[PDB]
């Protein structure tokens, strides 16, 4: 982890285009709409509500390190992810096909790219058959 | 009939807050997918 | 600062077998002195209600005008309102905007007859019954069992106020021209026809507009068992929604129960554990008796703070559910 | 109106008791915390 | 067991500083006020009611000796303490950060010192991180 705690606040004020101390709520939404984003205003005061624990807006990371230093990879958030998939199964045992994957990936929420969720499955379904099991994925999912 | 406006005005009146309650009730409503439920 | 918040705590929200005596002794002289009103228009016990009645009123008004000032001096022991400027938001507590207006108008009134004028105390005597039930628990519950079944009853009065509005033209259309059995003609507008819409809706059946052409009767069969219905359906409705809500609380009345006591035995088996190092030898000598002794009173307690449920044989569908984890649990 | 003082006294006592009923409730009531329940 | 059934009784009478086979629960609301607790009469009257299996209020140990003998770290007492977590488990997995247990350490029930509950979760979040687990806890309490 000494590696890595200098070089990020490198980007992390790079939003601001300064070098204040600053996360740049107010610039993060021309930062990302130049990434090729454009979110609204709304989603925009809610991604600093629950990003940054402290309530300011722009920080030096007391919560865009806790950012960083929460890996999401343990079992503290490892079976919220496992009941992502329960909200889909059907006569249990993570039934979910590849077509039925397919037409809950490019449908609800955020929706992937085509290029992103026809490769999504594939390394899901590598026995080819009607179950991508969630325990295949979440193993994907435990180096995420 | 002295004062016989006021039965009509009140029992209008009454069917008026419940319709009115009604109308917030709809327009206050949230989404009007038809089928988009159990897909 | 003791003396406001005990006064505070005494006159509002009160607790203690005195406490009650007070508030329920003002209310039932608030009774006697209505129910002497309510006799002074019988026209033949109107002499009971002489001139120490009003003198018992004026009286009264003087107990209740420092009573107001009593409960906004013992005011700022709280957290929400504190001064003088605070206080004012003390006074958007609608028993106390009821409260001014019943001690400042009553006053106002018994000022101008001393100097029609008998007939506005019955009314700000009648609103001092609602006064002295104190906190609004009352009105709180049936506020939020008509919010939570908002639905059902819009809709069955929607269905029938548009019967009643539907139904009880029809009558009137039967029954514009028809006279009774003794000369006069009883559906003789709209309105008239409308006071029975609503009276027989409400299954009342005065017996003053009987429809007598034998078109309406039938009209008045139809909407009146088609309605009737509609009508008797909220009964129901709140009878299960007043059921369901006290319920509600008593589930969290025994949650804010279960929790100190489910902290009263972690604090102390952390205590127990800490005979390592809190002469200063026999000191620690007795402090090992009572730390497993107090820590007894904490396990007697936790298990008393979950058995007694409330109704309490509720575990009537997981009977041997709580068991058959456990026991597979310990293999 | 022979014996009617009978009727107002008995409507006002139901009232009454039913007030009474309610002040007991809420005077035996055990606390009066507003905001310390789910803390 | 055989070494300290013996001294145990200078310290059962030692509350009525007397000879007497006595417990001295009216004595024990003056040696406890004594060492620093100065309790009321009601919960002094609850101590013996519960301690003392034999109901007179001053004994010559039959459940004093029994207050003794019950080590209070076997499965029959050691589920009983688990439960105590479980009323402030959110989400499953016995989540509770060091600034929860803070919390509830500090305000309800009995209160410990502050010298002592700052450092009750300091072995109980060894790694640091915002879940002081209730088995790293009773494990530690295993020997209690
Ligand atoms: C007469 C009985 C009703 C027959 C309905 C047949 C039908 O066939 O009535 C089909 C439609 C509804 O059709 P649904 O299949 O439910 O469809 C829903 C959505 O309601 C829309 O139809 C459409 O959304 P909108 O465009 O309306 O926003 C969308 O599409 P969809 O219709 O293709 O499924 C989907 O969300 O009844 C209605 O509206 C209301 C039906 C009952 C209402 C009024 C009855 C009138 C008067 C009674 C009073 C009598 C006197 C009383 C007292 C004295
Ligand atoms: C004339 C129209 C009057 C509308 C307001 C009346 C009101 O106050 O009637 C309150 C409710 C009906 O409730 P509605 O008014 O039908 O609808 C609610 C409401 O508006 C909330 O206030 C809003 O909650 P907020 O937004 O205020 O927090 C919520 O919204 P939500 O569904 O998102 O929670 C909405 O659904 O009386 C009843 O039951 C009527 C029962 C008796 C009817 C007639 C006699
Ligand atoms: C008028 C409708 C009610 C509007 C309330 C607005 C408000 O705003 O009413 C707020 C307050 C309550 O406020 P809550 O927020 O619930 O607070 C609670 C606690 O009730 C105290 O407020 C405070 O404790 P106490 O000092 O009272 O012991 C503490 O603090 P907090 O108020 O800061 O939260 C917290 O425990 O309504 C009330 O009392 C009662 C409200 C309804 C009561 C009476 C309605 C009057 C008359 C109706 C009769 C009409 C005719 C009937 C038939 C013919
Ligand atoms: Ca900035
Ligand atoms: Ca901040
Ligand atoms: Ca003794
Ligand atoms: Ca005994």
């Amino acid at each position: 982890t000494e590696e890595q705690i200098a070089e990020f606040k490198e980007a992390f004020s790079l939003f601001d285009k300064d070098g204040d101390g600053t996360i740049t709520t107010k610039e993060l939404g021309t930062v990302m709409r130049s990434l090729g984003q454009n979110p609204t205003e709304a989603e925009l005061q809610d991604m600093i509500n629950e990003v940054d624990a402290d309530g300011n807006g722009t920080i030096d990371f007391p919560e865009f390190l806790t950012m960083m230093a929460r890996k999401m990879k343990d079992t503290d958030s490892e079976e919220e992810i496992r009941e992502a998939f329960r909200v889909f199964d059907k006569d249990g045992n993570g039934y979910i096909s590849a077509a039925e994957l397919r037409h809950v990936m490019t449908n609800l929420g955020e929706k992937l790219t085509d290029e992103e969720v026809d490769e999504m499955i594939r390394e899901a379904d590598i026995d080819g058959d009607g179950q991508v099991n969630y325990e295949e994925f979440v193993q994907m999912m435990t180096a995420k | 009939d002295d004062n016989s406006y006021m039965y009509i005005l009140f029992v209008m009146f009454l069917f008026a807050v419940t319709v009115g309650s009604l109308i917030l009730g709809y327009t206050r409503s949230r989404k009007v997918d038809k089928r988009s439920d159990p897909y | 600062t003791h003396v406001q918040g005990r006064v505070y705590n005494f006159l509002e929200r009160p607790t203690g077998w005195k406490c009650f005596v007070y508030h329920f002794a003002v209310f039932l002289i608030v009774l006697v002195c209505l129910i002497f009103s309510v006799l002074s228009t019988i026209e033949q016990y109107a002499a009971l209600a002489t001139g120490t009645l009003f003198w018992m009123e004026i009286v009264l008004v003087v107990f209740f005008g420092t009573e107001y000032v009593v409960r906004l001096w013992s005011a700022g022991c709280r957290s929400k309102y504190v001064g003088l400027w605070g206080r004012l938001r003390f006074a958007r507590k609608p028993i106390s905007i009821i409260d001014l207006i019943v001690v400042v108008a009553s006053m106002v009134v018994l000022c101008v007859g001393s100097k029609s004028a008998i007939r506005g105390i019955r009314f700000l005597q009648i609103l001092r019954m609602l006064h002295v039930d104190r906190q609004g628990g009352t009105w709180r519950l049936l506020g939020s069992v008509v919010f939570i079944h908002r639905q059902e009853l819009i809709t069955t009065l929607y269905i029938g106020f548009l019967g009643l509005i539907f139904s009880s033209y029809f009558v009137y259309l039967a029954e514009k021209d028809a006279v009774n059995e003794s000369g006069r003609v009883e559906f003789g507008s709209y309105a008239d026809a409308l006071w029975w819409g609503v009276v027989t809706v409400t299954t009342i059946g005065y017996g003053d507009k009987v429809p007598q052409t034998w078109v309406g009767k039938t009209i008045a069969s139809c909407f009146s068992v088609f309605a009737i219905s509609f009508f008797a359906l909220p009964a129901g409705i709140l009878g299960s929604g007043f059921a369901l809500k006290v319920q509600q609380k008593q589930r969290q009345k025994h949650f804010n129960r279960q929790i100190p006591a489910a902290a009263s035995l972690i604090q102390t088996a952390w205590r127990c554990y800490a005979a390592e190092n809190p002469l200063r030898e026999h000191h620690r000598a007795t402090i090992k008796v009572i730390r497993r002794m107090q820590y007894f009173v904490a396990k007697k307690k936790f298990q008393q703070a979950r058995k007694p449920y409330d109704i309490e044989q509720y575990s009537q569908g997981h009977l041997n559910l709580m068991v058959r984890i456990k026991e597979l649990q310990r293999r």
